[PDB]
RNA sequence: UACCGCGAGGGAAAGGUGAAAAGAUUUUAUAAUAUCUUAAAAGAACCUGAAAUUUAGUGCUAAAUACAGUUAAAGCUUUAUUG
RNA sequence: ACUCUUAAAUGUUGCAAAAUUUUGGGAUAAAUUGUAAUUAGGGGUGAAAGGCUUAUCAAACUUAGUUAUAGCUGGUUUUCCAC
RNA sequence: GCAUGAAUGGUGUAACGACUGCUCUGCUGUCUCCAAUACUUGCUCUACGAAAUUGAACUUUCCGUGAAGAUGCGGCAAUAUUA
RNA sequence: AACCCGUUUGGCACCUCGAUGUCGGCUCAUCACAUCCUGAUGGUGGACAAUCUAUCAAGGGUCCGGCUGUUCGCCGGUUAAAGUGGUACGUGAGCUGGGUUUAAAACGUCGUGAGACAGUUUGGUCCCUAUCUGUUGUAAUUACAAGAAAAUAAAUAAGAAUUAACUUUAGUACGAGAGGACUAGGAAAAUUUAAUCACUGGUUUGAAAAUUACUUUAAUAAAUAAAAGUACGGUUUUUAAGCUAAAUUAAACAAGAUAAUUGCUGAAUUCUAUAUAAGCAAGAAUCUAACUUAUAUUAUUUUCUAAUAAACUUUUUAAAGACUAUAUUAU
């Protein structure tokens, strides 16, 4: 997907839920990979657009087998042989349903040569007590003769950002289809126009068992499908979940 | 940076440094080229052998400091000897027919080809000196013609 | 050392993949001790009740 | 930095050749079988330039 | 296209607010008197937006004397000449234009002292911008200058006429060799196994000269392609 | 991009405003304002308060809001409303202002202590 | 937001006028104490001859705040002063009268019904 | 002597063309080098012109190892191989 | 203003061999200051601190006795053969 | 009163203090807790161009070792090369 | 009484006397286990609860404040607990300099006297641009497999926040009663950490409104109106976009192997014994596998390739950024 931006919406019970927007831009399979020949059971996919004057020749033949247009990124996903898909198959937001908890990969924003405080939330030294040129400095890096050297994975300045990360346990709030979007109840790594690589949560198959259909959503014949769709609100009101009376000091 | 290069190519390689030191050199190669004309040579065949450098003189002074101290600052000059050699015409074409012509020799050949409005026929003849890709054929065509003969022996 | 250890090869199976060399025969058999505790192995005329 | 970020274990215990399954001696043998008949237009004439087992090993054995 | 400040780019130039807006007003009063300035690349590229707005509020004044625009006109210009200059001398020269009044073009050389980039603003219908374009015209027509676009069109056209007669000599040689080799010689005295290699290899010659005849014609359309046309995609 | 995000925020505003039990009037700073703000939807208990609107934010969009100042049980207080929220149930104007005034006042919380009579009376200039 | 050494202004009618904090409940480390959290209190200013004399070590709940008291919809509420309720054993304030309003963001049903009204 | 110091006073650096100036003509977007003077340019702070320092040219040249070397074996090499 | 320099930061091969910036003391008086001149080495002068006496002060600077003395430190230049 | 004490002056004292010690109100980024901004400095290109220092140098971790705390010896190991 | 350790008070006087060091505090850490809490278990003069003792165990965690120059220590208040120690009693080429060891001065005591003190008191100056190692980050050049454009696995390592009120089981078991559980679960909050900027709050030399003094554009034709500069952006106030935390969202259980420890059958030791010698089973906040991120060590797949695959230089722009690199773009 391609992130776009953010919103926030009031739920039934009045709560303001932050929302993050994602737009799948022609997500489409390119290649199936089987364990026998290719060493692993997995797919890759392709999303986006690329003008015909920046394309490379072998990319064409890599795509032109399965008769699909050019793309802008290509990434893999390990899967099981039970849940393969064809080649050229296009994937939709219907692959997810709101209610299940979702993992994300992506690249974070970039700050630059981040100082010492900013990068690990160090504490400052005391300004205005005769302090001489060490207000934000780190201070001691190490000890004397024994060890006699600075250790590794030590805290210092450096490039903070553009780091590949994951964020587990994120909900899907609603869907649009005619405008192929997905809305997530939380934050994601990266300023918009940045790729994002989402999947079901390893960390919990229990909660999302209801909201899960393998290998993906078949349409079913002669049935009316919804273009827009939300989840059910909580069964309880946040304004009414009170503190217990005996939760008191003495 | 300027070694084993054609002389007029050095100046092209050298204007892109954007310095005083660059321009001081090109005044020397442009001298040596002027001597070669005077000595009746073929400037189209004039590669470079060595640019030699050496100190000449140092003029001292003082650079003051805090608390009555002082240092010694030296402005200084240098020397520039240049050497060139014209390859024989035969050795110049032992290279081209393998595909290692200097670009400057082609920049002239391209610029010549336009002043007099040339024709298509003159280009297919002189394509083995005229672009990189055309000069990659010749390194490849030449590798094929020897191999045809290598197989003519390997049968026996 | 490295030049030497570059010339060593190990396998888990009972084979090597090289060709033109022999292979150890594995020993899969297991001794049947059946002649000691079974009349059905012996001939009845050698035995006695 | 690479120099400073390293790990000082012996290579013998980092080595990629050794796996849970086995030791990776040379490589996989690859059957370079190509359908030389169902070719494209601009590669029909130069079909002889393509690898074919049954021809090449005939030649080495012929020359040898 | 900067996310920070409303999509716009900003140049600090080592100058604060008031110390910068004095630089604007001086260069702009100079950008109407002389209507051409040579500066660095960033001072030449920090001032384009201010000037592109400066002339609208002069063109508007010519059509419709507007208090809102003349107030913009007093602020950025200091003198009275420059105020009366552009309303009457410049704005009459342009003739109902809104979009773009001003050029910025860079330079290949750098200064001798600082070795800095350089570049010049010019109001778009300046005299020097016209005089310099007459010289290029005249020299290309009559003088020491190549006129490449004739030399290019010449060469693809000598080529195009040259490929065809090699195609003509191919269809002939295919036919004469085919009819000879298919009729007379299938009677015997040959190997008919290689008969495939006769036509199969000869037709490739046709395809060659025919596939190259695409490139040349595509190299001619592209030389005679108008701005207001589409993009012409090509086989491969 | 972002424009796609707005057109969703616009349709959803229209989906609410055309569905609310009441409508939005044209009020300004300096104008008095009533509203029944709720505590919960499971139980529709709330409070009705008369107050002097000090500011409006994002009028004609989805995060539209405003500010008021009023005196509740004899205690001066400030509150910041999301206009298109569901917890509002009523919104009404008592007294109108008149004349040239600033869009966002803020000198009723800061730099001042107030009485009842200054909060129940609009800004009026001749 | 409340920290050590905040001067407070109670609303319970026990004759006390101004009062200070010196400890915060709810864990090992607290650097701040938000609404509906407990504190300890020394007494600094009183009506004279009051049965709640100076320098008495008491407990209390704090009720109001001058910072933005958030609500779930996005709206928020904000008072001109901080207010507290001085306590005997548990939620059993000294003065039977309470004298003023409360913010709903403290979430205690029985404790709210005692008051006039809550925003 | 220069330079320093308010003052008494202190206190350096720095030689060489050629037998003879014959002190360098002519060509050249400007020859240290051809030509001319001379025994030779020794070319003006110019006899001879070491070392430290430093540039280029041709050879073999790395990819783990170290008071920077020694002893031994194998390999490649400029007609410089004497590496 | 002028004069002195309490407090902090800066600076420390600095703008400066004791300053910059901010702040602060006295400011008709035992005041501040210009010009020219006097007092001179165990003496001068000193609202006294062992301070000042041309960046040098538990006894100046320059020259001289003087190549001061040192049971002390640091150093003592080419080779081979014997004990 | 270990070892106070009367012109080495004892006791007390309004006013004055860039003096030393304690407390209060007000005030506030000193602190909880640190964030954003402007210029300078800095980083890149370009012209010019210092300083103390320095046995040589192709300059690795750990434990052990030992003129007693090892980059250099020993022992298992690390590093494609450099900026 | 037999051994160990090397944190105290000391003995010796081997290294350093040819520019440095002392306790304490701020910032920053790392290690041991002889463990303060959490977790497992045996024993008990162990009914339950609370507690005492011993063993296994280092995963993560371990307070603010008043007086003192102060580690310590007393005190007030709390917490699941407020651990013992090593690292030139860690950390001054990373900060401070309050104490103590210079010069001024004073009291007391000793001393004829100069002056002195393991007594007190006020005051009180050392500096540094980082060559190499080491480290946090960033690239360049090159190599591998024919050459090249892309996507992955494998392997090793690193990393991972602790606690639990309150509540359900249950006022049940236990108990004269008072009181009050093991087990199996849910879970607010505090501290810490990561991603993010739709809302809120702060910021704004970017945009704007109002406005004082002097001057000016430019005016000895007037009048009205506009505009500019200087005064901390002149001052006060509002605010777009971004960054930001005071803001938002959220931080697994289980499975396998084992440590102290529990058990089945059954000999040696003719046993209704013994968890072991054949043999069959259990056992933790740990370790592993899994999960996350990185990586010139090896390998796989896809596709293209010289009558034409590719890559590099330059321009524009950036959501990327010291430089570069990556991204984007033109012919
Ligand atoms: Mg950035
Ligand atoms: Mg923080
Ligand atoms: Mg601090
Ligand atoms: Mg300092
Ligand atoms: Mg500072
Ligand atoms: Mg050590
Ligand atoms: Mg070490
Ligand atoms: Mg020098
Ligand atoms: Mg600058
Ligand atoms: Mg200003
Ligand atoms: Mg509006
Ligand atoms: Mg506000
Ligand atoms: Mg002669
Ligand atoms: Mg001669
Ligand atoms: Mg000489
Ligand atoms: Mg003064
Ligand atoms: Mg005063
Ligand atoms: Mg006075
Ligand atoms: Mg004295
Ligand atoms: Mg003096
Ligand atoms: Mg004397
Ligand atoms: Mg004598
Ligand atoms: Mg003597
Ligand atoms: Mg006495
Ligand atoms: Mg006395
Ligand atoms: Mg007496
Ligand atoms: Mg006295
Ligand atoms: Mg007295
Ligand atoms: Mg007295
Ligand atoms: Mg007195
Ligand atoms: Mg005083
Ligand atoms: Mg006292
Ligand atoms: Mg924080
Ligand atoms: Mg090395
Ligand atoms: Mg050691
Ligand atoms: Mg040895
Ligand atoms: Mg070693
Ligand atoms: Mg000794
Ligand atoms: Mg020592
Ligand atoms: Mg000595
Ligand atoms: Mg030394
Ligand atoms: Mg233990
Ligand atoms: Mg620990
Ligand atoms: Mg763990
Ligand atoms: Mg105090
Ligand atoms: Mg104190
Ligand atoms: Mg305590
Ligand atoms: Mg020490
Ligand atoms: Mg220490
Ligand atoms: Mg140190
Ligand atoms: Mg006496
Ligand atoms: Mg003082
Ligand atoms: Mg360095
Ligand atoms: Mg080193
Ligand atoms: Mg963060
Ligand atoms: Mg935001
Ligand atoms: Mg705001
Ligand atoms: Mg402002
Ligand atoms: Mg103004
Ligand atoms: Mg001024
Ligand atoms: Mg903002
Ligand atoms: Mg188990
Ligand atoms: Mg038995
Ligand atoms: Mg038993």
């Amino acid at each position: 997907g391609y992130k776009l931006g953010m919103t926030s919406i009031w739920d039934k019970w009045g709560k303001l839920h932050a929302l993050t927007v994602i737009q799948i831009d022609r997500c489409q399979v390119v290649q199936v990979k089987t364990e026998e020949k290719d060493g692993v059971n997995a797919l890759q996919l392709g999303v986006g657009e690329k003008s015909l004057k920046r394309i490379n020749k072998p990319t064409i033949g890599h795509l032109m087998k399965n008769d699909i247009p050019p793309k802008r990124h290509l990434k893999e996903f390990k899967v099981s042989p039970d849940c393969f898909l064809p080649a050229g198959y296009m994937l939709s937001a219907r692959h997810f349903v709101p209610g299940q908890y979702v993992d994300i990969q992506g690249i974070s924003v970039g700050k630059g040569f981040a100082g010492t405080v900013k990068r690990w939330n160090f504490k400052m030294q005391d300004a205005t007590h005769g302090n001489s040129l060490s207000h934000r400095a780190p201070g001691s890096t190490g000890q004397r003769q024994d060890p006699g050297r600075v250790f590794k994975n030590k805290k210092m300045a450096g490039h903070m950002g553009c780091e590949k990360v994951t964020i587990m346990d994120l909900q899907v709030y609603k869907i649009d289809v005619e405008r192929s979007l997905v809305y997530i109840r939380g934050h994601v790594p990266g300023k918009p126009g940045s790729l994002v690589q989402i999947r079901d949560a390893f960390k919990k198959q229990v909660q999302n068992e209801q909201f899960l259909n393998f290998p993906t959503f078949v349409a079913g014949k002669n049935d009316k499908l919804a273009t827009v769709l939300i989840m059910e609100a909580s069964k309880s009101d946040p304004n009414e979940e009170y503190i217990h009376d005996n939760d008191v000091v003495d | 940076a300027i070694r084993k290069q054609h002389a007029y190519d050095a100046l092209s390689i050298l204007s892109n440094i954007h310095s005083k030191a660059s321009e001081q050199i090109a005044q020397a190669i442009a001298k040596t080229i002027s001597v070669a004309k005077l000595k009746e040579m073929d400037l189209n065949r004039l590669f470079i052998h060595g640019v030699i450098i050496g100190r000449k003189k140092k003029r001292m002074g003082l650079r003051y400091h805090a608390r009555g101290r002082f240092g010694i600052k030296h402005r200084q000059t240098s020397t520039i000897k240049v050497i060139l050699y014209e390859k024989p015409v035969k050795q110049l074409y032992r290279e081209m027919l393998e595909g290692k012509t200097a670009p400057v020799l082609a920049y002239a050949m391209r610029q010549r080809m336009v002043s007099e409005n040339a024709d298509y026929d003159e280009i297919r003849e002189n394509q083995w000196v005229l672009t990189s890709k055309g000069r990659q054929q010749r390194k490849l065509m030449l590798k094929r013609k020897v191999l045809i003969q290598y197989l003519q022996f390997k049968a026996k | 050392r490295r030049d030497l250890l570059k010339k060593v090869e190990i396998y888990r199976d009972f084979q090597h993949e090289k060709q033109g060399l022999p292979n150890f025969v594995p020993y899969t058999e297991k001794e049947t001790f059946d002649q000691y505790f079974n009349p059905f192995v012996h001939n009845f005329e050698d035995l006695v009740i | 930095s690479k120099f400073s970020k390293r790990q000082t274990t012996p290579k013998i215990l980092r080595d990629h050749r050794f796996t849970r399954k086995g030791m990776v001696i040379r490589k996989q043998s690859k059957n370079y079988d190509y359908d030389l008949t169902n070719l494209a237009a601009s590669q029909a004439h130069q079909s002889h330039l393509f690898f074919n087992k049954e021809e090449d090993f005939a030649l080495l054995k012929k020359q040898a | 296209g900067g996310l920070a400040n409303n999509g716009h780019k900003v140049y600090k130039l080592g100058r604060a607010h008031s110390q910068r807006f004095h630089l604007i007003r001086t260069q702009l009063t100079q950008l109407v008197m002389h209507e051409r300035i040579t500066t660095t690349k960033t001072k030449c590229k920090h001032l384009k937006p201010y000037a592109e707005r400066l002339l609208l509020n002069a063109m508007r004044v010519a059509k419709t004397n507007s208090n809102q625009s003349r107030s913009f006109l007093q602020s950025f210009l200091t003198t009275s000449l420059a105020r009366r200059k552009i309303v009457k001398e410049i704005a009459a020269r342009l003739g109902d234009k809104n979009n773009n009044f001003i050029n910025v073009r860079f330079l290949s050389e750098r200064r001798k002292g600082d070795k800095a980039e350089m570049g010049y603003i010019e109001i778009k219908g300046n005299e020097l911008e016209n005089y310099e374009k007459s010289l290029e015209r005249e020299q290309i027509e009559k003088g020491e200058v190549p006129d490449l676009k004739a030399f290019k069109e010449k060469v693809f056209k000598q080529e195009r006429d040259f490929l065809a007669l090699k195609l003509k000599e191919a269809e002939e040689n295919i036919n004469l060799k085919k009819l000879e080799d298919v009729v007379l010689l299938e009677k015997g005295k040959i190997d008919v196994a290689e008969f495939n290699r006769r036509e199969k290899a000869a037709a490739a010659t046709k395809a060659f000269f025919e596939s190259k005849l695409k490139q040349v014609e595509h190299d001619l359309f592209i030389c005679n392609k108008n701005k207001y046309d589409l993009i012409k995609y090509v086989t491969y | 991009g972002r424009a796609l995000i707005k057109e969703v925020e616009q349709r959803e505003k229209l989906a609410i405003d055309r569905q609310r039990e009441f409508k939005i009037p044209d009020f300004r700073a300096g104008d008095i304002i009533q509203f029944h703000f709720l505590k919960s939807i499971s139980e529709g208990y709330g409070n009705t308060v008369t107050g002097m609107c000090t500011a409006r934010y994002k009028n004609n969009s989805l995060m539209a809001g405003f500010d008021c100042v009023f005196r509740f049980h004899g205690v001066e207080v400030f509150m910041h409303v999301k206009q298109n929220s569901p917890l509002l149930v009523d919104l009404k104007v008592v007294d109108k202002s008149y004349g040239s005034i600033r869009q966002k006042l803020n000198y009723f919380w800061d730099d001042r202590t107030n009485t009842e009579q200054e909060l129940k009376k609009a800004i009026v200039k001749g | 937001m409340v920290q050590k050494e905040t001067n407070l202004k109670p609303i319970d009618k026990c004759g006390v006028w101004s009062v200070r904090v010196f400890h915060l409940y709810g864990g090992s480390f607290r650097k701040h104490s938000y609404i509906s959290n407990f504190v300890k209190i020394s007494v600094k200013k009183t009506r004279p001859n009051n049965w709640v004399p100076k320098k008495t070590k008491l407990k209390a709940i704090l009720v109001t705040a001058k910072n933005e008291l958030k609500k779930i919809d996005g709206s928020y509420v904000k008072f001109r002063s901080i207010n507290t309720v001085l306590l005997k054993k548990r939620l059993t304030p000294k003065g039977k009268i309470l004298m003023g309003p409360v913010s709903v963001s403290l979430k205690r049903k029985k404790f709210l019904s005692s008051f006039c009204g809550s925003i």
